[PDB]
């Protein structure tokens, strides 16, 4: 899968 | 040409970031739990969003054995 781990924005 | 795909840094569900899982053919990225069905673990392969899995426009494998 094209998984990403960016910053949460919430 | 090179398949330089694009992935959203925001989930298609709540437009939030973090633990995203993006589709192969579609730039949308999603959150594991926000998906339906929700992913609990990352899938190995070409992952497709719900729309893509519903886009089986062709014959959905006719299993008429009778
Ligand atoms: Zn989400
Ligand atoms: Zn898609």
């Amino acid at each position: 899968a094209r998984t990403k781990q960016t910053a949460r924005k919430s | 040409g090179a398949m330089a795909q694009k992935n959203e840094d925001e989930c298609a569900v709540c437009r939030d970031g973090g633990e995203l899982i993006c589709c192969d053919g579609c730039p949308r990225a999603f959150h594991l739990a926000c998906l339906s069905p929700p992913l609990r673990e990352i899938p190995s392969g070409t992952w497709r969003c719900s729309s893509c899995l519903q886009a089986t426009v062709q014959e959905v494998q006719p299993r008429a054995e009778e």
